[PDB]
């Protein structure tokens, strides 16, 4: 099924021809366009007062990464390296060894935030909810080196943002 | 209604507690709207709502003038919002932390920090792993 | 013959005689990033986010095209609810693209106000992207097997609220341009292409329909549930920039008409194929069942293997026929992935279309082709 | 939604449309930002018998 | 002699950060989010950031997208033609360090190989709000400049 | 006392231009569903000051100019001419009361094209000279209609004295008997000042201190054209004992016409170069010639010839 | 809202109001509280030069009525 967007014959009777002549000489369609921009002048603008107001986001928002803990404070990450395997950008680098208590834990967990594409595949792959993309998006830096996160940086993000991260996961985990 | 519009404008001066308070919010936030005080966080940020305003302008924060030893009268920053209010301010939820407080954990930062880039507190990357190859150390006693 | 040396970034080497354009030589590759080679080092899932970043105005349409190709080679099908979501967000994606195409086409020739009005509408549509996927643009939401997650509760109500007002926003845009004599002077009889030239030069989408050709892949080679919705295909008569502009405006209206049907006919059920050797199991299952954990582990490390073979799969993307020639060697990484970007052939036709026109008309003709260099250079 | 009656009349007349019925700014018509938890359905292969993988 | 210099820094710093005119290298995806920061919701113009300015009138270059090897010389040429003071904002993973194409044979692994960068905006793409946070951060950086204080201590 | 009076004209003009840039950005913003400058000062009232200071401490980058003399002349000519156009304007009293004030304004504006010409010669670039020659060809073309339209109007006024236009419109605005000429006059001013939808220097080029001075000259001209349009077609009644009543009414009309330039810029796409030439040579010029014929005949056939003085 | 454009319009209005107001007031101050004499033609100029002689103080705007008769 189709329709023609521009297949019409103008009426060539004198009244129609004078209507087109009046439009040409008196600029009527142009005046109508001015009415439209005038109507917008008196409309309330759509601008929000950043940073005092913020754009709406949802619990699924993919922002700055962070490493999480169990309620006891033990790390959730068990160095399975599934995040590192799935990462489309190869932005994750991991090393691990048996910890002094025999636990399976990482000794390196780096995310190159300038390789990362913020796709969220790592938090989908993680079997224990250790690596997440948090809700923060206001972490621009003055140097490139500040965006090469190591494990310390990522654990601090987890301790910094856990209150919000736990609430967001609560809101969306039944969709996962 | 031209009179009623001007009355509301005058009510905003009173709503901000006089001309000085009115001019302070005008020069700090470029906005003199009066809203309902939803709450205040431990850093002095105050949170307001007005559900007659369109989505996006119905919630806002007035940043504290002093945070973690930094003068923030003029230098406000979006990272100054602590996580528990961050969810409410960005409309990830409808419940402010006053009504639905976050779950408490012993390892959660008690004191929020804003973006520290470009300061002496900035993050500096480094390798977190130990040396892998151990060199032989020659004996300290001669016997060539 | 005066020689002049000068969406993305483009280098036009032009020859002019007075006001006229004798030759247009587009020099591209300024955004060539070797995507097709990089995909050969990715699993099929790892390659999906590259398709968001081709025509980075029509992200989920590109996702859909890649998913259909992989689904065809896998010999599976996505579940019906996923198919309806894919058509629903495919048409929302169409609206995102035509707003960008029409208003920046207008903005490039001086009509700057509709850009601002309609980008507030794009901003609300980014919210729909972000609510289903957590990202405003590069959603990585449509995947082989279906979609990643189900619609959050309350989302369909908000899409209804958005769609109810959109056509008025289209009407306002038409009030600015459609009958404006200045707008018509910039587009009417500009870049005329005959129906026969359009086919031979490899054109697709609106570049064919503006010239009267009655072709739309959603009608003739339908995919997902496009055979279950009603809509009309706009058709031009003059083959010029103005008729293509009218075709795009009318396609936005038809997208709203499709979106309305998608909202009402959205079925219940699952949203990715109930086959855990292709689509990962739910997290709760992964944490209780041994089979689910093994399959989760393998799908996120090795990835699913695809039976060996080659397919050319195409969709009616907002910019025209978008396809992939996807070759599987039997393993979990594609052997070859050639991306067919409709803008590639369209830009190759700029020299032909610009003949007998002035320098400023080249601006209109590039705009009427709807060129994004992410898909042209890949 | 807070324009005076005179201003509403002025912008409706200038546009030739009833703009108040289809405001481009959102208010209370949108869905709540807190929702009840979902309970998602399971697919056709979620069965305890007559479900061997070699048949599907 | 020292009170005056501090006040004169404050004045010139205020004028430059209050009037930041960007030239946008809309190279790829990230340029779309830049357009959204110009769009009504955020309206960069309300901060004194003009929608578009020619390079010869520009104070800040926003590198919004992947920088290919083919494009690098042109980007450097535009930067060299900017009058000073000039600042560069690297927007998104591609410009930051190559992002998703970091291992490509045809891609510059970060625009800071070509030009000095003042601010790095993370994301793929950063949200329009995230870019605006970056721009405001650059304004704060300009506010910390002490050009006349260092000049008079020479 | 006269040097005081000169300064009470010059300094306010530059202030009005500075804050026209603020008003343009805010009016365009609100027509685009946004706000425009509202952070730098309350309601953006300090934005012009920040922009001006920023421009004047920017690095003055001088490329190899072909002619140093002509690199300095062009902005001096542009700014000096722009200021000069204001000295015969009756608001309601002119700074200088010229018997031939209308001709003086015609004579002075016809020299404004030299700054475009000299800046292309000073650009040391073939493409900049070509762009400057296109701008000149556009400017001089619309000078043709403006002069003929102006003569047609003065056949109802009877004088070249600008203050006579006030007397001529004592009972009724000239827009009523002459609205076809007012329509083409207004469009001609837009194309004359190279304003949208005739902003082809910006459009074609798209495909510090000295820059600011050219900008101030251009915006001083835009206000002055619209002041002139207000005097020519919307004459304000002048009461000798309360001259400030004239100035307020006069100012409001001038501001409204100036904002209509802004309104128009927000509403239309741009012309093609050949298309705006056709608009003049094939549309306005034929109709202006016919209306010049008509307006020579009309006072004679109605017995409405105005007085010589 | 749209009325936040008015402050910038108000500043422009006052800036365009000053030249006209100041010129009028300067004329009255310089001409004994009257309008500046307009002499476009030789006849008007002759009367002004005569008035300057008649004033007795070399000022054309100082008038003499029947008290000099
Ligand atoms: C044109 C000039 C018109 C002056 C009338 C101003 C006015 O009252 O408008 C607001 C008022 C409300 O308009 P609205 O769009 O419905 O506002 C939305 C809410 O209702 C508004 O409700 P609200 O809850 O948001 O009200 C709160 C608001 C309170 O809102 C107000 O009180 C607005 C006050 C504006 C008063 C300005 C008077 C004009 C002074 C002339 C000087 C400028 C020109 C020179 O509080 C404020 O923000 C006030 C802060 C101060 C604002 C700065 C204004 C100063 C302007 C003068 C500069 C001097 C320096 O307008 C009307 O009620 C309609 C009648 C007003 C006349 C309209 C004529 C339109 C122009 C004709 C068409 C020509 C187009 C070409
Ligand atoms: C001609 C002279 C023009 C003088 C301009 C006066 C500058 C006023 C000003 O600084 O704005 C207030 C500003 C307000 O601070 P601000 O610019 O950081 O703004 C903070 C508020 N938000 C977050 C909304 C941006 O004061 C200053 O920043 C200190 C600079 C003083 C410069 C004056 C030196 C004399
Ligand atoms: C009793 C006997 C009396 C004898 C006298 C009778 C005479 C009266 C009847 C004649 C009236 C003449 C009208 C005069 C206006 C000029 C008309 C004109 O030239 O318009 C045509 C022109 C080109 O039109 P187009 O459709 O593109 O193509 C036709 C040419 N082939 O189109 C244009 O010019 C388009 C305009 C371009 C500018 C667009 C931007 C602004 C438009 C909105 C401006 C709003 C009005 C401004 C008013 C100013 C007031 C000071
Ligand atoms: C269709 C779009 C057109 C776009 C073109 C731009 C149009 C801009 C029009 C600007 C002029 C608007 C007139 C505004 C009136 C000025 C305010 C005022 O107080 O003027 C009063 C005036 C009546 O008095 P007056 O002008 O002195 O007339 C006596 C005869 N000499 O006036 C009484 O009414
Ligand atoms: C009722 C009584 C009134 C009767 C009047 C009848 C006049 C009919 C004349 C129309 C002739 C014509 O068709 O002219 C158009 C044509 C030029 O058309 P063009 O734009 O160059 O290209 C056309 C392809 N699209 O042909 C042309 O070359 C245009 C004709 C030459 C231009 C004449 C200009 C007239 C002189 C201008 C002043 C007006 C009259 C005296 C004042
Ligand atoms: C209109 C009223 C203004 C009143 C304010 C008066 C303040 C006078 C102090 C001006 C200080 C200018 O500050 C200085 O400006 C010049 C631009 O010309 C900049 O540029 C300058 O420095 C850089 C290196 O730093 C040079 O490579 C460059 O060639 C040079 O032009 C400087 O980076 C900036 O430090
Ligand atoms: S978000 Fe994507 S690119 Fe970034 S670390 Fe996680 S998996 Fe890798
Ligand atoms: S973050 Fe999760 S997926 Fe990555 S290594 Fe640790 S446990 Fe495994
Ligand atoms: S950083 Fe991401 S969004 Fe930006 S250009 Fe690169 S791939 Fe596109």
């Amino acid at each position: 099924t189709y329709k023609y967007v521009n297949l019409r014959e103008p009426s060539m009777d004198m009244k129609s021809v004078t209507d087109r002549a009046a439009q040409t000489l008196l600029w009527t369609e142009l005046i109508r366009g001015l009415g439209m921009t005038l109507s917008y002048l008196f409309r309330e603008p759509a601008t929000i007062n950043y940073p005092f107001e913020k754009g709406p986001l949802s619990p699924r928002f993919r922002g700055e990464h962070a490493l999480r803990r169990y309620p006891s404070g033990e790390e959730r990450c068990i160095a399975c390296k599934l995040c590192e395997a799935v990462c489309p950008a190869q932005a994750i680098t991991i090393e691990a060894e048996p910890r002094a208590d025999g636990s399976r834990r990482t000794t390196r967990y780096d995310i190159d935030m300038t390789k990362c594409i913020y796709c969220g595949f790592c938090q989908e792959a993680c079997p224990v909810d250790a690596i997440v993309e948090g809700p923060n998006f206001e972490f621009s830096t003055e140097t490139h080196e500040e965006l090469l996160y190591n494990k310390e940086k990522l654990l601090n993000n987890g301790d910094k943002w856990e209150a919000e991260i736990a609430a967001n996961i609560q809101a969306d985990y039944l969709y996962r | 209604e031209l009179l009623q519009v001007l009355k509301r404008g005058l009510q905003q001066v009173s709503g901000h507690g006089g001309l000085r308070g009115y001019l302070r919010v005008l020069f700090r936030a470029n906005d003199v709207r009066v809203g309902t005080l939803v709450g205040e966080d431990k850093y002095g940020n105050k949170y307001y709502e007005d559900n007659k305003q369109f989505f996006g302008r119905h919630r806002w924060v007035i940043y504290t003038t002093e945070m973690n030893g930094k003068n923030t009268f003029w230098d406000v920053d979006g990272s100054m919002v602590p996580p528990e209010w961050h969810r409410w301010l960005h409309c990830m939820t409808d419940d402010p932390p006053t009504v639905k407080p976050p779950t408490a954990r012993k390892f959660i930062w008690t004191n929020h920090k804003f973006n520290l880039s470009g300061t002496p507190q900035q993050y500096v990357p480094y390798s977190t792993t130990r040396k892998k190859i151990q060199e032989w150390v020659p004996p300290s006693t001669p016997y060539k | 013959n005066l020689t002049l040396n000068f969406h993305g970034v483009l280098r036009l080497v032009m020859e002019l005689s007075g006001e006229m354009v004798r030759k247009c030589d587009p020099h591209i590759g300024l955004l060539h990033r070797g995507t097709e080679k990089l995909i050969e080092y990715k699993t099929y899932l790892q390659a999906l986010p590259y398709f968001d970043r081709l025509d980075y105005v029509s992200m989920m349409c590109n996702e859909q095209a890649y998913s259909l190709a992989v689904e065809k080679l896998l010999n599976i099908r996505p579940p019906p609810r996923a198919q309806w979501i894919r058509v629903l967000f495919g048409e929302i994606t169409r609206l995102l693209n035509h707003i960008m195409a029409v208003t920046t086409h207008a903005l490039d020739i001086g009509a700057m106000t509709p850009f601002f009005w309609m980008f507030e509408e794009r901003e609300k549509m980014f919210e729909f992207y972000e609510r289903v996927s957590g990202a405003r643009m590069h959603a990585a939401y449509v995947r082989p097997g279906g979609v990643h997650q189900d619609l959050p509760l309350g989302l369909m109500d908000d899409i209804y609220e958005f769609s109810k007002n959109f056509s008025l926003r289209i009407d306002e845009l038409e009030e600015m341009l459609t009958n404006n004599r200045i707008w018509r002077n910039r587009t009417v009889d500009i870049g005329i292409v005959t129906a026969e030239d359009a086919l031979n030069y490899g054109f697709s989408g609106v570049m064919l329909r503006g010239s009267g050709i009655q072709w739309d892949l959603r009608k003739t080679q339908p995919y997902d549930v496009y055979d279950q919705v009603e809509f009309d295909v706009p058709i031009g008569s003059r083959g010029d920039c103005y008729d293509r502009y009218l075709c795009r405006v009318e396609e936005m209206r038809q997208s709203i008409r499709i979106i309305s049907q998608c909202l009402n006919k959205m079925p219940p059920g699952e949203i990715k194929v109930d086959d855990a050797k292709v689509s990962p199991p739910k997290r709760a299952e992964m944490k209780t069942s041994m089979e689910s954990l093994i399959h989760h582990f393998k799908l996120y490390t090795e990835g699913y293997q695809v039976p060996p073979g080659a397919t050319y799969t195409a969709i009616e993307a907002p910019k025209g026929e978008f396809g992939v020639y996807l070759v599987s060697d039997g393993s979990s990484r594609p052997y070859r992935c050639k991306i067919k970007a409709p803008g590639f052939a369209h830009l190759a036709g700029l020299d032909k279309m610009s003949k007998g026109h002035m320098l400023a008309d080249v601006v209109a003709i590039i705009g009427t082709q709807d060129i994004v260099f992410g898909e042209v250079d890949r | 939604a807070s324009a005076t009656r005179f201003i509403q009349w002025l912008r409706n007349w200038a546009s030739g449309r009833d703009l108040q019925a289809k405001l481009q700014l959102r208010y209370q018509e949108i869905s709540k930002r807190t929702q009840p938890p979902p309970k998602l359905p399971v697919g056709p292969s979620h069965k305890l018998s007559n479900n061997y993988y070699c048949t599907r | 002699g020292e009170y005056v210099v501090a006040k004169l820094d404050d004045l010139i710093n205020w004028a430059r950060r209050s009037s930041l005119w960007p030239m946008t290298f809309g190279l790829a995806c990230c340029a779309v989010e830049m357009m959204h920061m110009a769009a009504p919701r955020y309206d960069m113009d309300r901060f004194g950031v003009v929608f578009r300015a020619s390079p010869r009138q520009s104070d800040v270059m926003i590198v919004a997208g992947t920088l290919t090897n083919k494009m690098a010389p042109a980007l450097r040429k535009v930067y060299d033609q900017m009058p000073e003071p000039r600042y560069v904002v690297s927007m998104g993973s591609c410009a930051n360090g190559g992002g998703y194409y970091h291992y490509s044979y045809s891609v510059v692994r970060g625009c800071d190989r070509i030009v000095p960068v003042d601010i790095y905006v993370p994301g793929c793409p950063p949200t329009a709000e995230a870019l605006l946070y970056g721009i405001l951060q650059l304004q704060k950086k300009i506010k910390r400049e002490k050009r006349l204080r260092i000049w008079y201590r020479r | 006392m006269f040097m005081i009076n000169i300064l009470m004209l010059i300094i306010p003009i530059l202030l009005a231009v500075a804050f026209l840039t603020l008003v343009e950005r805010k009016v365009l913003g609100y027509m685009q569903l946004r706000k425009g400058p509202n952070v730098v000062g309350p309601y953006g009232l300090l934005q012009p000051i920040a922009d001006a200071i920023k421009l004047f401490i920017k690095e003055p980058l001088r490329p190899a100019t072909s002619s140093a003399s002509m690199f300095i002349l062009a902005p001096i000519m542009a700014l000096g001419l722009a200021l000069t156009m204001w000295i015969p304007l009756p608001m309601p009293y002119p700074l200088i009361n010229m018997n031939l004030g209308v001709l003086f304004m015609l004579a002075m504006s016809s020299l404004a094209v030299y700054s475009i010409l000299w800046s292309g010669w000073a650009s040391n670039s073939k493409y900049a000279l070509i762009g400057a020659l296109r701008a000149v060809a556009q400017t001089i073309s619309y000078e043709v209609t403006l002069a003929i339209i102006l003569l047609s109007v003065l056949l109802m006024s009877g004088s070249f004295t600008l203050s006579t236009l006030i007397t001529t419109q004592e009972q009724m605005w000239l827009i009523l008997p002459a609205w076809p000429l007012a329509m083409m006059w207004f469009i001609s001013t837009l194309a004359e000042t190279n304003r949208a939808p005739f902003d082809l220097t910006e459009g074609e080029s798209e495909l510090a201190g000295p820059f600011a001075l050219f900008f101030m000259a251009e915006y001083a001209n835009i206000i002055m054209m619209n002041i002139f349009t207000a005097i020519l077609f919307l004459g304000t009644s002048h009461n000798p004992h309360m001259p400030e009543l004239y100035t307020i009414n006069f100012t409001i009309k001038s501001l409204l016409l100036t904002m209509s330039f802004l309104w128009i810029r927000a509403s239309y796409p741009r012309f093609r170069y050949d298309q705006l030439m056709h608009l003049l040579w094939k549309n306005f010029l034929p109709l202006t010639l016919a209306l010049c014929m008509w307006h020579v005949s009309l006072p004679i056939l109605t017995s409405g010839i105005p007085p010589q003085t | 809202m749209w009325f936040e454009v008015l402050p910038g319009i108000a500043v422009m209005g006052v800036c365009l109001f000053i030249p006209g107001m100041a010129t009028a007031r300067i004329h009255r101050f310089s001409n004994g509280g009257k309008e500046k004499r307009v002499a476009h033609y030789p006849y008007q100029w002759y009367l002004m030069e005569r008035d300057r002689r008649v004033s007795g103080v070399n000022r054309s705007y100082v008038s003499k009525g029947l008290e000099n008769i």
